[PDB]
């Protein structure tokens, strides 16, 4: 297994890490441009990516400090939602720096010393920046209107966020200080427009059995079961599948409709009106659902018998393991109702109020699943701007106020630290070149003179890659949440720092 | 047919040598830097402690295939030095060399080096303190377990796990000799947890076997039945369907198996807990039947678990139904059933006073390798102390005690003289190469940082105070609580000072053509 | 790197002018027909822009954008797939030069989009509206267009059986897009083109009913997706007699499928039958479907599901799969349903009105032998399709390019009046209409360069008169000559440069 | 079908047989290069002599084959002795090239050659010095200064002089062999320096801890002990099964009567006559459950070179099974005690019906120390044993070498002729082995040697350059002590080795 030392690695993580910080830079910011994903190795078929992510995602890399980047993506994409493209670049803007600090000597331990303490003074000039809007409900309404949609600004399909947004808000509006993700039902189902997509609220099942149960209920009682009925689950009311003898595999079926028959006696014994399986329903007990008044649902929702049981407070019946003992999914309302060109079985009455079911209506299934990457990604900000109700400026205005802060403080400290922290702040004076250059736009005036900007400091002008030029945030919706920021100056650095501190690596392959 | 003369052989076996050893100096402190590992299927890890990078790394050459098999030993007593010996192993090596290349024989001052490394281990022994006892070493072990934990996983103390770490060994280290071993406590790797979140435990614990979560969880008396017997109908890793001659005689299947239970529960009731651990995995739709019986049996878990718990008790496992005994059931002080993680379900946690052979530390993680490296963490200090277990003995320094060990056998090269002067010479220099190559990776200069404890060491003597692993701007190895075993210095300059000497062993290095193909 | 992805996009920028100029000397009849070896190795002789792009191609991803730009022309049109692809490497040429000229490419792009929107906003207004609810206005500009453009025989007479179709499904004044969802393209094999219909319900491709009723009153219109055979194992029945004992206790209950099914189609009451094919669903018991056919349904067995499907929707007959979805209310009602071996030889089903979804109309294409039945496809279609565009976009225009020349003279001097960092952009966005008459009038013959030149002039002059005849590929009149584009055949190819170009631009 | 004549095949000879001496040109006094060698087999290969090696390398040769198996034909012998061969005959070999230019190519080569050879063993036994029980030493005694020759020439410590004594214990018991194959050594990690043990028979290092193993005696004083080449674990019979049940009563039997066979396995030795039962591989958890249910003893895993000394010790047999034997197969002793010592769980194995075993314990409560001496002990086993053997005690270093090619270069001035060449070849070959241990000594050979002639023309009873003192004196008064019989041994090995193929310069191979 071969030792890779100091630059040798290292010149192999600055090249891919800061190119993996390149091609998704190059989508940082919805002007940041549009690439045309060529995939590795498979999948010819190319999307055109404004959000690095999918390249990521898409193109696998060979270089293992640039493995480690898009588990990191996926950190921010994930757990944080937005902030991914960004993670990843920021690390490269400081791997940019410690090209030169590595071979201008300065050992990685010294360039994360500074990095160690700049992470915060960035931070906490971000924490400056970091003011509490949301702090009232109509705030919190445009606070999340604010961030909800700016995470999907970048991310490809930033057009039926008009609707997309006001829906993401909305679920969230109603989930009034208790960020529920759960309670929200998430259905992306095919059918009418995608400003057709749809928030219910209630529970709601993409998956109809059919009309041959009853479609509404109200008062309904819903089994929620992972229960089979040709399955041949426990407790034999007539021959399951099995040979004890020579008829006795015969004596199977029509006991197996008995067994069928009393697993609908035990399931509707419940006093259900509505049975949800997350397993199959044959059709005699599914037909004999529907003549017990019962909606017997086949192969329901996984998450949405999950949900189902979350939402309407709804138990799993432990695959029929309590034929007759396993709590119900209680919705007062049973709708089999069309959103988009598909019959929806909508359930409300559910236990959670803040209980919705937001149904995504691809037009198309790419901008829909689309529509359910950017959904939720916000729905991770929206969640974290619940908790914390708040925004910092950002397209390069808290970054150069960052910048400024770290930098002067990087003119305050200037130790071995600053050796880190000036390479540190100029990141954050780096990135604002990004976007503006994504805008197509000199970031040296811009930059230069936001520097100048957040040099007398800055909360409002900062630069607009809408505009493609400084300009103000006030909260004007290109202010962002504090909520990704400070996860990504958290998270970005690291990568940086963790290639720093291992420079030696121990390669079989 | 390959030949190689003299140097030839060690110039070849230079190579990748220092190479190894280079990737060993700035591995050196927390001003050290990991090694990361890539492995022949190309998996991506951040690793440390040579032997175990060691043994990642593939040894072709036939040098570094000691330094896996060396510094194993190295880390068994020790748990550090693993990554200082081929340090010196590599720093003694060159010194040799040139020495060879200045015609010097390896008949001559090869044995210097030894020769040189006993006087340093007689001068190390002095350096700092060849004394601890049970409560003095814990703040070494403290500032061991702070850091052991504070180097590898975090750089922040964690005390559920620093002290439970060296407990672990206090707990075993008075079963025997005053001495555990490093069997003799376990470290149990499974995430439910955190890093912090941990369990000390006297004995071995499992995931119990869960059937089915509504069933009642339960756990009894001190003890535990090991079952290799039935503790209920066992199955023998063989599926058991249904067949029976009438549909009446499927409920009439029912009552065999709960009557079975309660028996051989009545059977195991009167012989240890009411709860198994049993060698055979039994019907999970009979045993939550069972688990309906209650007294949750412990089932589909290793066949050597029943053998380990077992033993960590000290006692048996049931071979047959009919052999049936206390002693052939396991044991504990105390048999809990504890949640595994927060959410998830009970562990049976046996907790064993009526022995303990293993005093296993359960830890958890919030990722594998931080846990690897929080295990891989206590591993050193479970190997720290089992040094303190034998002697209680401690010293402070690289960078304090072998330039200080270096000084002593500094001059006395020239007090040597002839053979071993140029031993002396290259073997203290070779030593106060440590607090230079870790100066080295450190921000601060090999040279100037050796120059700092040099003037210090033509000042101080014996050093509490010496360069900085911490990375520290004052350099104190007492209050930079750099903390090694005096032994385990000792041992790794026996084990360090070894290898280099070794590659001399008889005068063939006589090759068909094949010395590593 | 943005370069090596400008390098990439220039590949792009170059390789989709590369085939595509393939297409540009093939700019209308006039344009010429491409010889094209394919991926088989055969020529392929073709003039057309649908065609040349998605018959022989290569893995470039303008290649790529190539085949979308003719088929979003298609799923718009199906008119204009060669003008379309004229539209890109004319923009092409405007694009590549604003980034060598230092203009970013979203700049450039957030330029010809929007440089789009302003430009193309005054062809409507050069336009000119005509009746879409007027049958002969809708003939009229569809076979103007197709006076303009080569089909005419059959077209004559089923361009207004084309109209006569759209007529039927023309709802609105606008006439929406005349989606031709709401008509229907059949073919009968025996008849002549004098045979094609319009029927408002389905005619039915063959049609098999052994025992059963020809031609069925307020027909109940029957879906078997199910099987008139119990399910199949080794055989079509289920019967598989190993043991005589046996068969007579074999015999107790195969005799419910072929009966129960069967009257099930009755007992909901079918007056029709529609069936896939006994390859198409698994075994079909003719002895129970000859009892089915005797029970005086109507049934089509083996029944193309594509038919099936526009009858699904279109007459709306509902799924039925299976016995639980089979019931009187899931079949479609058919005002008539009848087998027809009438207009020429050979039997069809014929649903003969409907209670329909949308308007439904099937026009059956037919002809005296099977090409004949071919020259009636575009006999009706083409007209369908020059309709269906003039519909969606309401106004007409004075064709052959002008257009292109007219407004690419004026949006430069209104570019120009934009002034901002896009005035040179949009500039070179409006010249490049100029480039696609310029083949035309190249391709037509003699002198395009002239062409053009006076043109854009006689534009700011006289516009709608002077422009490209594509049968003279001069300055001339596309009012005298009538060309005319529905404005859709023009609207469709408008965006579509742009949005994938915006896309390839922005492409890195 | 393939060869080479005349000369050219000749000196070709040598040199592969002079590369092989080129690596052991001091193996024995080891210091030099060592390489640890790995072959195309994955096997890291090493030696503490040349010959494990040259067992290593194979040829193509005839000649560098020979001399190889002649090495051998003197290595297995002694155990020794082979590096000492593999130089001399290959040196008459290195020297006679040059004279082969000139040509001793006439029969005249052969002669030169054994006729010298005699004037050494002429002169060996008329300076050889016989040892006994009563004569400067116990022969105890000797033995000890042999051993603390042979122990103490490499270093280690005045254990040397303790283990000198102790080695010639089991070497008393056992004295038959020149050779350990009846003795044997304990390795003991833990303990101390200053002790060192040995018992009448084989003791286990190490047996191995079961589910039980505490619960097994480890204390027999009749041990009746079933010597086993084979495991029982839970592996060797099977606890897995199944049944029908529409009655789960039968989950206990299908495992259960496989468990009886487990049981019945080990049992049926137990039942017959064993008490103790020594497997050299393992014992599982079932198997040793019924091994714990037996309490009559257990082991698996443990060394068979205990094992089948055991069986030497004992008067039992090696076992191939659990089953199918007596109670005479089983080992025997009169103490079955196992003692942990240090992480050695240690069976004592003493009072053997007639203990063909005795084996020295060598306990250093440290690793380097032992297997320095245990590397001695071999040299000590070698010598001490041979020392017993061939009480007649040339020595070594020099001692004669120097003293031989002193007659030797004496004797080439009534030569002359072809074969004075030969003489001075011949001679020098002698002082071409301390040659090295010179180097050993960190002398100068030539002029150490040229000092040891002059030391040959002052004196010439033992005197010699020995790396055992680093010195230049008497060999056998420096306590340089090895039998004058493998002289002989290496004097009919050295000229005659060489005489071998240079009577051969044309060479045959052939495919078949």
């Amino acid at each position: 297994a071969d030792e890779e030392r100091a630059e040798t690695a290292r010149l192999t993580s600055f090249i891919g890490a800061i190119a993996i910080g390149d091609l998704v830079k190059s989508t940082l910011g919805p002007k940041g441009m549009d690439k045309i994903l060529l995939s590795s190795g498979r999948d010819a078929s190319l999307m055109v990516t404004n959000d690095g992510a999918t390249i990521l995602k898409n193109i696998g890399v060979d270089n293992p400090a640039a493995k480690v980047l898009v588990d990191m993506s996926r950190v921010q994409d994930d757990e944080v939602g937005d902030g991914t493209t960004s993670v990843t670049v920021l690390a490269a803007e400081l791997l940019r720096e410690a090209e030169s600090l590595i071979a201008k000597k300065i050992h990685p331990q010294t360039i994360i010393a500074g990095w160690r303490e700049a992470t915060k003074a960035a931070r906490e000039a971000l924490l400056s920046s970091a003011v509490d809007h949301g702090s009232d409900e109509v705030k919190f309404r445009q606070d999340l209107m604010n961030i909800a949609g700016t995470t999907l600004s970048s991310k490809l399909l930033t057009h039926h966020k008009d609707h997309f947004t006001k829906l993401a808000v909305e679920a969230v509006l109603r989930l009034k200080g208790s960020g529920n993700l759960e309670a929200i039902h998430i259905i992306k189902k095919l059918g009418g427009s995608l400003a057709d997509s749809y928030l219910d609220e209630g529970f709601l099942l993409d998956k109809k059995i059919g009309v041959n149960q009853p479609k509404r209920i109200e008062n309904a009682k819903i089994l929620i079961a992972n229960t089979g009925m040709d399955t041949d689950k426990i407790k034999i009311f007539g021959s399951r599948v099995r040979v004890d003898s020579t008829a006795k595999v015969a004596e199977i079926e029509h006991a197996e409709k008995e067994k069928m028959k009393e697993k609908v006696e035990r399931i509707l014994k419940h006093g259900i009106n509505c049975f949800i399986n997350r397993q199959l329903i044959y059709n005699y007990p599914e037909q004999l659902f529907g003549a017990a008044g019962v909606m017997a649902i086949e192969h329901a929702d996984f998450a949405g018998v999950e949900r189902l049981a979350l939402v309407t407070g709804g138990e799993i019946a432990s695959t029929f393991d309590h034929p007759e003992l396993v709590k119900l999914g209680s919705c007062k309302l049973i709708e089999e109702v069309m959103i988009g060109e598909d019959k929806l079985i909508h359930f409300s009455g559910v236990a959670l109020g803040e209980a919705c079911t937001i149904v995504l209506r691809g037009a198309t299934q790419q901008i829909l699943d689309e529509a359910e990457r950017s959904l939720h990604d916000a729905l991770c900000v929206l969640a974290q701007t619940v908790k914390d109700s708040r925004t910092v400026y950002g397209g390069g205005c808290s970054e150069m106020l960052m910048a400024h802060a770290v930098t002067q403080l990087a003119n305050r400290t200037p130790g071995k630290e600053a050796v880190a922290m000036e390479s540190y702040a100029k990141a954050l004076r780096m990135l604002p070149t990004i976007i503006a250059d994504n805008a197509g736009y000199d970031s040296a005036d811009l930059v230069a003179q936001l520097r100048a900007a957040h040099s007398e400091g800055n909360t409002t002008a900062g630069l607009d890659m809408r505009e493609g030029t400084i300009g103000d945030m006030a909260i004007l919706g290109i202010t962002e949440s504090f909520q990704v920021k400070r996860q990504v100056l958290l998270s970005a650095a690291e990568a940086a720092e963790v290639i720093l501190r291992v420079d030696n690596i121990i390669k079989a392959a | 047919k390959s030949r190689l003369m003299g140097l030839e052989a060690l110039k070849s076996h230079i190579m990748a040598a220092k190479a190894v050893a280079n990737t060993m100096r700035t591995s050196l402190g927390p001003n050290g830097l990991d090694k990361m590992m890539v492995d022949k299927d190309g998996d991506v890890t951040v690793t440390n402690d040579g032997a175990t990078i060691l043994s990642m790394m593939d040894v072709d050459h036939q040098i570094a295939k000691l330094m896996v098999e060396l510094s194993k030993s190295q880390d068994d007593e020790i748990g550090d030095g693993t990554t200082g010996v081929v340090v010196l192993a590599g720093a003694l090596l060159e010194e040799a060399e040139q020495l060879l290349d200045r015609g010097i024989h390896p008949i001559r001052i090869a044995d210097g080096y030894e020769q040189a490394a006993r006087v340093a281990i007689e001068h190390l022994d002095k350096i700092s303190d060849s004394v601890l006892v049970d409560i003095k070493d814990t703040e070494p072990l403290i500032q061991t377990a702070k850091t052991t934990l504070g180097s590898k996983v975090v750089n922040s103390c964690h005390r559920q796990m620093a002290e439970i770490a060296v407990n672990a060994v206090l707990t075993v280290a008075d079963m025997e000799r005053r001495d555990v071993d490093f069997e003799l406590i376990k470290v149990e790797g499974k995430v439910g947890g955190r890093l912090e979140d941990t369990k000390l435990i006297k004995g071995v614990i499992v995931d119990k076997d869960f059937s089915h979560p509504q069933m009642p969880k339960k756990v009894e008396d001190a003890k535990i039945a090991i079952l290799t017997c039935p503790f209920e109908p066992p199955k023998p890793k063989t599926k058991h369907k249904l067949d029976v001659t009438s549909v009446e005689d499927y409920k009439a299947l029912q009552k065999y198996e709960k009557e079975k239970f309660e028996e051989m529960i009545q059977q195991i009731k009167e012989t240890g807990a009411n709860l198994a651990i049993c060698q055979w995995g039994f019907d999970d739709e009979a045993n939550h039947l069972l688990l309906q019986n209650n007294l949750p049996a412990v089932r589909w878990v290793g066949g050597p678990e029943i053998e380990l718990i077992a033993i960590a008790t000290g006692g048996r496992i049931v071979p047959r139904f009919s052999e049936l005994t206390a002693e052939k059931l396991g044991f504990a002080g105390l048999v809990q059933e504890i949640s595994f993680g927060t959410t998830k379900d009970k562990m049976l946690v046996i907790e064993q006073c009526k022995n303990s052979r293993a005093v296993t530390i359960f830890i958890r993680g919030g990722n594998k390798m931080i846990i690897e490296e929080a295990k891989r963490s206590l591993h050193d200090a479970l190997c720290v102390i089992r040094n303190l277990i034998r002697d209680n003995r401690v010293v402070y320094g690289g960078g304090a005690a072998e330039i200080s060990c270096a000084l002593a056998v500094s001059q006395e090269a020239d007090k040597c003289p002839t053979l071993e002067q140029y031993a002396m010479r290259a073997f203290a220099d070779a030593l106060e190469v440590i607090p230079m190559a870790l100066s080295e990776n450190s921000g601060m200069n090999p040279i100037q940082t050796m120059t700092e404890v040099r003037a210090r060491q033509v000042k101080e003597m014996n050093p509490a105070l010496g360069i900085d692993c911490l990375h520290k701007g004052t350099n104190d190895m007492k209050q930079q609580h750099v903390i090694e075993t005096l032994i385990g210095k000792k041992q790794q300059i026996s084990l360090a000072t070894q290898m280099v000497r070794m590659i001399l062993k008889i005068d063939d290095i006589r090759k068909p053509g094949e010395s590593e193909e | 790197d943005r370069d090596k992805p400008a390098q990439i996009r220039f590949s792009n920028i170059s390789a989709a002018k590369a085939v595509a100029d393939a297409i540009r000397t093939s700019l209308g009849p006039k344009g010429m027909d491409k010889m094209i070896q394919d991926g088989k190795g055969d020529v392929t002789i073709t003039n057309d822009g649908a065609t040349i792009l998605k018959q022989m191609q290569v893995l470039h991803p303008a290649a790529r954008m190539l085949v979308e730009l003719s088929k979003a022309q298609d799923i718009e049109a199906g008119d204009g797939t060669t003008s379309v692809v004229i539209i890109a490497g004319s923009l092409l040429d405007s694009c590549t030069k604003l980034l060598q000229k230092g203009i970013h490419p979203t700049i450039i792009s957030e330029s010809f989009q929007k440089a789009l929107e302003k430009g193309i906003e005054i062809l409507t207004d050069m336009s000119r509206p005509v009746e879409l609810s007027d049958r002969e206005t809708l003939l009229n500009s569809a076979t103007t267009s197709l006076n303009s453009k080569v089909v005419s025989q059959y077209s004559s007479l089923l361009s207004p059986m084309s109209v006569n179709a759209v007529m039927k499904v023309i709802d609105p004044a606008t006439a929406t897009s005349v989606d031709l969802r709401d008509i229907k393209i059949v073919k009968k094999l025996g008849g002549t083109i004098d045979d094609c219909e319009l029927v408002e319900g389905l005619v039915l491709t063959q049609k098999v009913s052994n025992s059963g009723i020809t031609r069925v009153e307020k027909a109940k219109i029957g879906l078997i997706q199910f099987c008139l055979s119990a399910p199949k194992t080794d055989m079509d029945n289920q019967i598989v007699v190993s043991d005589y004992a046996q068969m007579d206790r074999v015999l107790r209950e195969e005799r419910a499928y072929i009966l129960n099914l069967v009257k099930q189609i009755k007992k909901t009451g079918c007056n029709v039958l529609l069936i896939q094919k006994s390859i198409l669903r698994d075994a079909l018991s003719d002895l129970a479907l000859h009892f089915l056919n005797k029970m005086k349904i109507m049934v089509i067995k083996d029944i193309e599901r594509e038919d099936i499907e526009f009858i699904c929707k279109t007459i709306g007959t509902k799924p039925v799969a299976h016995i639980d979805q089979f019931t009187a209310d899931m079949l479609g009602s058919a005002e008539l349903a009848e087998e027809v071996n009438l207009n020429g030889s050979g039997k069809l089903l014929k649903i003969t009105g409907c209670a329909s979804p949308g308007k439904t109309v099937t026009i059956v294409v037919r002809g005296s032998n099977k090409l004949v039945i071919e020259e009636a496809e575009r006999s009706i279609h083409d007209a369908l399709c020059v309709i269906r565009c003039l519909v969606k976009k309401r106004a007409l225009i004075a064709g052959g390019g002008a257009p292109e020349i007219e407004l690419a003279l004026r949006l430069t001097e209104y570019s120009r009046t934009l002034s901002g960092m896009e005035s040179y952009c949009v500039r070179a966005f409006a010249d490049a209409m100029e480039v696609i008459p310029s083949t035309l009038a190249e391709n037509a013959g003699l002198n395009p360069i002239s062409t053009v030149t006076e043109l854009r002039n006689r534009h700011a002059q006289g516009e709608k008169t002077a422009g490209i005849n594509v049968r003279k590929g001069g300055i001339s009149n596309i009012l005298e000559e009538l060309v005319v584009q529905p404005l859709l055949v023009s609207v469709s190819a408008l965006t579509l440069a742009t949005e994938t170009v915006r896309s390839i631009l922005k492409i890195d | 079908t393939d060869s080479s004549q005349g000369i050219p095949q000749l000196v070709s000879n040598i040199s592969a047989c002079q590369v092989i001496a080129e690596a052991v040109r001091t193996t024995l006094g080891p210091r030099g290069m060592d390489k640890l060698i790995v072959d195309g087999r994955g096997k890291a290969t090493i030696s503490n002599d040349g010959a494990t090696i040259l067992k290593l390398l194979d040829v193509v040769h005839p000649a560098a084959k020979t001399l190889v198996d002649i090495a051998k034909s003197q290595d297995a012998e002694v155990g020794d002795g082979t590096t000492s061969v593999t130089l001399l005959a290959a040196e008459f070999l290195k020297q006679v090239k040059p004279y082969v230019e000139e040509g001793l190519h006439p029969q005249i080569i052969i002669r030169a050659f054994r006729t010298a050879t005699q004037l050494a063993v002429n002169k060996i036994k008329e300076i050889a010095v016989t040892v006994k029980k009563a004569d400067k030493v116990e022969q105890r005694k000797l033995l000890e200064k042999c051993a603390m020759t042979a122990l103490s020439s490499k270093l280690i410590s005045q254990q040397k002089a303790f283990f000198a004594k102790m080695v010639v214990d089991a070497v008393m018991m056992l004295d038959d062999l020149l050779q350990l194959k009846m003795i044997g050594i304990k390795k003991v990690q833990g303990g101390a320096l200053e002790d060192s043990q040995l018992v009448a028979g084989v003791a286990f290092k190490k047996t191995f801890s079961y589910a039980g193993f505490e619960m097994q005696p480890k204390k027999y004083h009749n041990p009746k002990i079933a010597l086993l080449n084979v495991e029982l674990e839970l592996k060797a019979e099977k606890d897995n099964a199944e049944i029908r049940v529409h009655t789960v009563e039968d989950y206990q039997a299908i495992v259960d009567a496989e468990w009886n066979i487990l049981y019945d396995k080990l049992e049926k030795i137990h039942h017959s006559g064993a008490k103790v039962v020594l497997s050299k591989l393992p014992i599982g958890d079932v198997a040793t459950q019924y091994f714990a249910d037996r309490d009559m003893f257990c082991a698996g895993r443990v060394p068979e070179e205990d094992l089948k000394r055991t069986m030497m010790a004992c008067g039992g047999s090696i076992q191939t099974s659990v089953n199918a034997l007596s109670a005479d197969v089983l080992g025997r002793c009169q103490v079955f005690e196992e003692t942990q010592i240090g992480g050695e769980r240690y069976n004592f194995f003493t009072g053997c019906p007639k203990a063909k075993t005795c084996t020295f314990i060598l306990r250093g409560g440290a690793e380097q120390f032992m297997e320095e001496t245990e590397r001695s002990l071999h040299d000590a086993i070698m010598i001490v044993r041979r020392a017993i053997k061939n009480d007649s005690v040339v020595a070594g270093g020099g001692a004669i070498e120097m003293e031989l090619s002193k007659y030797l270069r004496d004797y080439s001035r009534t030569i002359p002729g072809k074969q004075q060449l030969l003489i001075g070849a011949y001679a020098k070959a002698l002082e071409i082995i301390p040659r090295q241990l010179c180097d050993n000594a960190g002398f100068d050979a030539t002029n150490i040697l040229n000092k040891l002639r002059a030391r040959h023309a002052q004196g010439g009873t033992w005197y010699g350059v020995d790396i055992n003192n680093e010195d230049i004196a008497d060999n056998f008064e420096a306590f340089v002590w090895e039998p004058a019989m493998v002289r002989i041994n290496a004097l009919t090995a050295a000229s005659e080795a060489a005489c071998l193929i240079v009577s051969v310069d044309e060479t045959i191979k052939n495919p078949r």
